């Protein structure tokens, strides 16, 4: 129950929630701090080298 | 001249009381905001501690050293550090105040904005200097020291505005008040038995004439003639407050205009 | 997280501060409010459970 | 050597890291190490 | 710590203009105009001079979030008044009626006693 | 091959699922990023992931489900084939 | 722990009237709602600035300095 | 402010609304394992010290210790200790013949921040060295305080 039903994972984040008027239903606001930490394994394609060379 | 009209009922080196009339209240809002937010003034920004035996923290008494008014009177020709060449500070944006305090005497020794000193070259100019505003010729309770505690800082006093934080700010609260008698009907007043009863009457109800009785409501009218109090903490004379804070809004009307015309070429 | 509403997708809005933000309707379903409230955000890794993700 | 200062009768001290850690004139065994002497900056805000 | 610099309110980015002024495609002859680092005092003021010229059909303003010191304003005049000249005639009638406040107040001024 | 049934008696839904589409999609974008050949036009689109929606709207996508049955058999139904109504 | 230096609603000065304060009701034996508005505080945002004041640095005071000159 | 939330003015904080001082203390001692092998406080250099954390030490002095007034951030090391190790272990290479000590120091905890505010050394009822070492922070109420 402790480590195979449930299990500690990794790229996650916890924080306080405040409420926004001005977002849209499906939209979640996140810290620019956490959204430094998290990251996304984008790959190289023909349609994304240019925006992922300056990402980098 | 035929614009916005202008009639001053009450004046004071803190305090003048003015009704604007023949303005619209997008105008008068925009006056009060930029009143509040938008005038530059001068306050102390960094402060660097040698000495600090006090029972304070360097952070709780560089709070307090901030909030201090200086006065602001030439302020404009003084420039923004940001927009100056030097390394950290000089002479053409900044004021340099020192503050030495010990603890001489057996009782409790207060240290005042009275004992800030000015150690910068003013150039002649009419800024930096502690707003002192009391009968006994002190300024802000600062700290207290006893005997042996000692108090050594050096402040750097630099011009902003109260967006970047409210010590920058030359007003205290602005009275603004527009319909006396509820002609426009933009409130509807709460009550339990009469309303007129219960609300007490505004003191501009006097400058204006009642609700005829009996009339039908007027829907062409709109707000004017405001009634205005602005309040000034003394860095600037609550003259200039006003005249300033329509200053700072005609620049800022300008600079739309100057933006407008520059991407008119390209 | 007792029924299945407590876990739904969002779209990420980068944002200033300390906190989560989210829209007011979608507290009913998280039974949530903001007197202190925490909440854990999961980040996929792959296009397969990204699109799961909003999609499902 | 570095400065320290005794905690009970505010007397200015030197010790080497041999020395024992206690006050030669009073006899207190606590002892506060002296504020640095370079300057530090803060923001009035 | 996530807070933005105050200075970010209305000191102007790299890179950023003041206005960015872009067709609206939903009417015609209507505008959008987006202001940068600035807020409700320079919208409201403008907007409301805009709605005195007979020549707009439209005029509003809006600040999607306060977080961020922008806001757009939205412009429709009639055809043929172009809705850049609107907004050059209302910033110079705000101006003037400003200059005019100004004098106004100072003559005023310099006639009390008390201060 | 007793488990594979013929298409002629084919008695499951011809509607694809929710959870048909999702993985399809996921499926088809994780091949896109891949760097697979896109048999749909682009008008300009580079996040995989609408890529694979062009395709299921124009039916370009190769591949089949292959349904199983509490049984063990198995029913395959082409993605061309399946009608996307949900 | 010391008297602010504005007001925390409206930032009028506030810091250089705690003694004043103090000997209105010292000496002149005056109720603080008199003395409040003998200093010129009118709205009820200042008056509880000095009137709700805790002055604590004078008990902070009583011990003797940690690091004396 | 719906659903429990409020709304604060920036003025009232910028004036000091709501703000306090945060204190937190480190303890330190110099541990004596036995007879022979023991600790003590030190800047360690990275020649003669293994395992030293990122962090920096450029803030402590001969002693191990920062002095009070000194502004400290994350991962700054507010304590160093070092300890002697057992020669014939050797971890990733890098261990040398140069390398007789290890790094034992007290790294400041790593979202937190400010200005150490006092440094006391004394002994314990056993006779060692131990120390205890305060940092102050200043907190201003933000969008996740609770009131
Ligand atoms: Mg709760
Ligand atoms: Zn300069
Ligand atoms: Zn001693
Ligand atoms: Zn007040």
């Amino acid at each position: 129950r402790g480590n195979l039903m449930g299990k500690r994972v990794d790229f996650s984040a916890r924080t306080v929630i405040s409420g926004d008027p001005n977002l849209e239903l499906d939209q979640v606001g996140v810290p620019k701090s956490i959204a430094k930490t998290l990251t996304y394994p984008e790959v190289v394609t023909p349609y994304n080298i240019d925006r992922l060379t300056q990402l980098v | 001249s035929e614009g916005p009209q202008v009639k001053i009922r009450e004046a004071s080196k803190d305090n003048v009381d003015f009704i604007l009339s023949n303005v619209d209240l997008a105008m008068a809002n925009s006056l009060r905001r930029v009143m509040i937010a938008e005038i530059p003034t001068l306050a102390i920004d960094s402060v660097e501690v040698e000495t600090n035996t006090t029972v304070l923290a360097d952070e709780f008494i560089a709070h307090r050293l901030g909030l201090i008014p200086l006065q602001s009177m030439d302020i404009e020709q003084l420039e923004y550090s940001r927009d100056c060449f030097c390394e950290d500070h000089c002479d053409k944006c900044s004021v340099v105040l020192t503050l030495q305090a010990f603890g001489e005497s057996e009782s409790t020794t207060n240290v005042y904005s009275k004992d800030l000193v000015i150690v910068s070259n003013l150039m002649g100019r009419n800024i930096g200097h502690p707003i002192i505003q009391d009968k006994e010729g002190n300024g802000v309770l600062i700290c207290k020291l006893r005997k042996g505690q000692e108090l050594k800082l050096t402040c750097v006093a630099k011009k902003g505005i109260a967006k970047e934080h409210a010590k920058w700010g030359p007003a205290a609260a602005i009275e603004f008040e527009y319909d006396p008698w509820n002609k426009l009907k933009h409130t509807d007043y709460w009550y339990e038995q009469d309303s007129a009863k219960e609300w007490p009457q505004s003191k501009n109800c006097e400058y204006e004439d009642p609700p005829n009785e009996g009339d039908p409501f007027d829907y062409k009218a709109q707000a004017d003639t405001f009634y205005m109090n602005v309040e000034s903490v003394g860095s600037i004379p609550v003259d200039q407050v006003v005249v300033r804070g329509i200053d700072t809004l005609q620049k800022k009307v300008a600079s739309i205009l100057l933006a407008l015309t520059q991407m008119d070429q390209d | 997280s007792l029924h299945k509403m407590s876990m739904m997708a969002h779209r990420v809005k980068v944002i200033p501060y300390s906190t989560f933000r989210l829209n007011l309707s979608v507290t009913s379903p998280y039974n949530a409010d903001f007197d202190g409230d925490e909440m854990n955000l999961h980040v996929p890794q792959s296009e397969e459970t990204r699109a799961e993700l909003s999609q499902l | 050597t570095l400065k320290y200062i005794c905690a009970e009768c505010s007397s200015k001290l030197s010790l080497s890291r041999t020395d024992a850690v206690r006050c030669k004139d009073c006899g207190h065994r606590i002892l506060l190490k002296a504020r640095t002497k370079r300057l530090v900056q803060f923001e009035a805000r | 710590m996530n807070a933005p610099d105050r200075f970010e309110l209305f000191l102007l980015g790299e890179g950023e203009s003041k206005l960015k002024i872009d067709p609206d495609t939903k009417a015609p002859n209507a505008v959008v105009i987006t202001f940068e680092k600035e807020d409700h005092t320079l919208g409201n003021l403008i907007r409301a001079e805009l709605l005195n010229d007979r020549k707009v059909l439209f005029a509003a303003y809006k600040v999607e979030h306060p977080f961020f010191a922008r806001f757009k304003l939205r412009i429709q005049t009639t055809e043929g008044y172009d809705p850049k000249d609107a907004l050059k005639n209302a910033c110079n009638s705000i101006i003037n009626k400003l200059g005019a406040l100004k004098t106004n107040f100072e003559t005023e001024w310099n006639l009390q006693t008390l201060a | 091959k007793e488990k594979a049934i013929p298409k002629d008696q084919r008695a499951t839904t011809p509607y694809m699922t929710k959870y048909e589409r999702a993985r399809i999609l996921g499926t088809r974008a994780l091949q896109i990023s891949m760097n697979a050949p896109v048999f749909v036009d682009l008008e300009g689109e580079t996040d995989p992931l609408r890529i694979a929606m062009k395709e299921l709207a124009e039916k370009k996508i190769p591949l089949v489900i292959r349904r199983y049955l509490p049984d063990g058999s198995f029913e395959d139904w082409s993605v061309e084939e399946l009608i996307v109504d949900l | 722990m010391i008297v602010p230096v504005r007001c925390f609603s409206c930032g009028k000065v506030v810091g250089d009237k705690w003694e004043s304060y103090l000997n209105l009701l010292q000496e002149d034996e005056l109720d603080e709602g008199t003395a409040l508005s003998r200093l010129g505080l009118k709205r009820y945002c200042c008056r509880r600035m000095i009137l709700t004041h805790v002055d604590l640095i004078e008990k902070f005071l009583r011990y003797n300095p940690l690091e004396k000159r | 402010n719906q659903e429990d939330s409020m709304i604060m003015n920036q003025s009232s904080i910028d004036r000091g609304l709501f703000r306090s001082l945060f204190f937190r203390s480190y303890m330190d001692q110099e541990k004596k394992y036995g007879m022979s092998i023991t600790e003590t406080f030190e800047k360690p250099q990275r020649t003669n010290t293994l395992r030293m954390k990122h962090g920096t030490y450029d803030k402590l002095d001969d002693d191990g210790l920062i002095a009070p007034g000194v502004r400290v951030s994350g991962e700054d090391v507010i304590i160093g200790k070092t300890t002697p190790i057992s020669p014939d272990e050797e971890e990733l290479g890098q261990r040398t013949a140069y390398h007789s000590k290890r790094d034992a120091s007290t790294p400041l905890r790593s979202t937190e921040n400010g200005i150490v505010d006092q440094v006391l050394v004394t002994t314990n009822q056993d006779g060692l060295k131990f120390v205890k070492v305060r940092v102050r922070t200043t907190k201003i109420p933000q969008i996740g305080d609770k009131f």
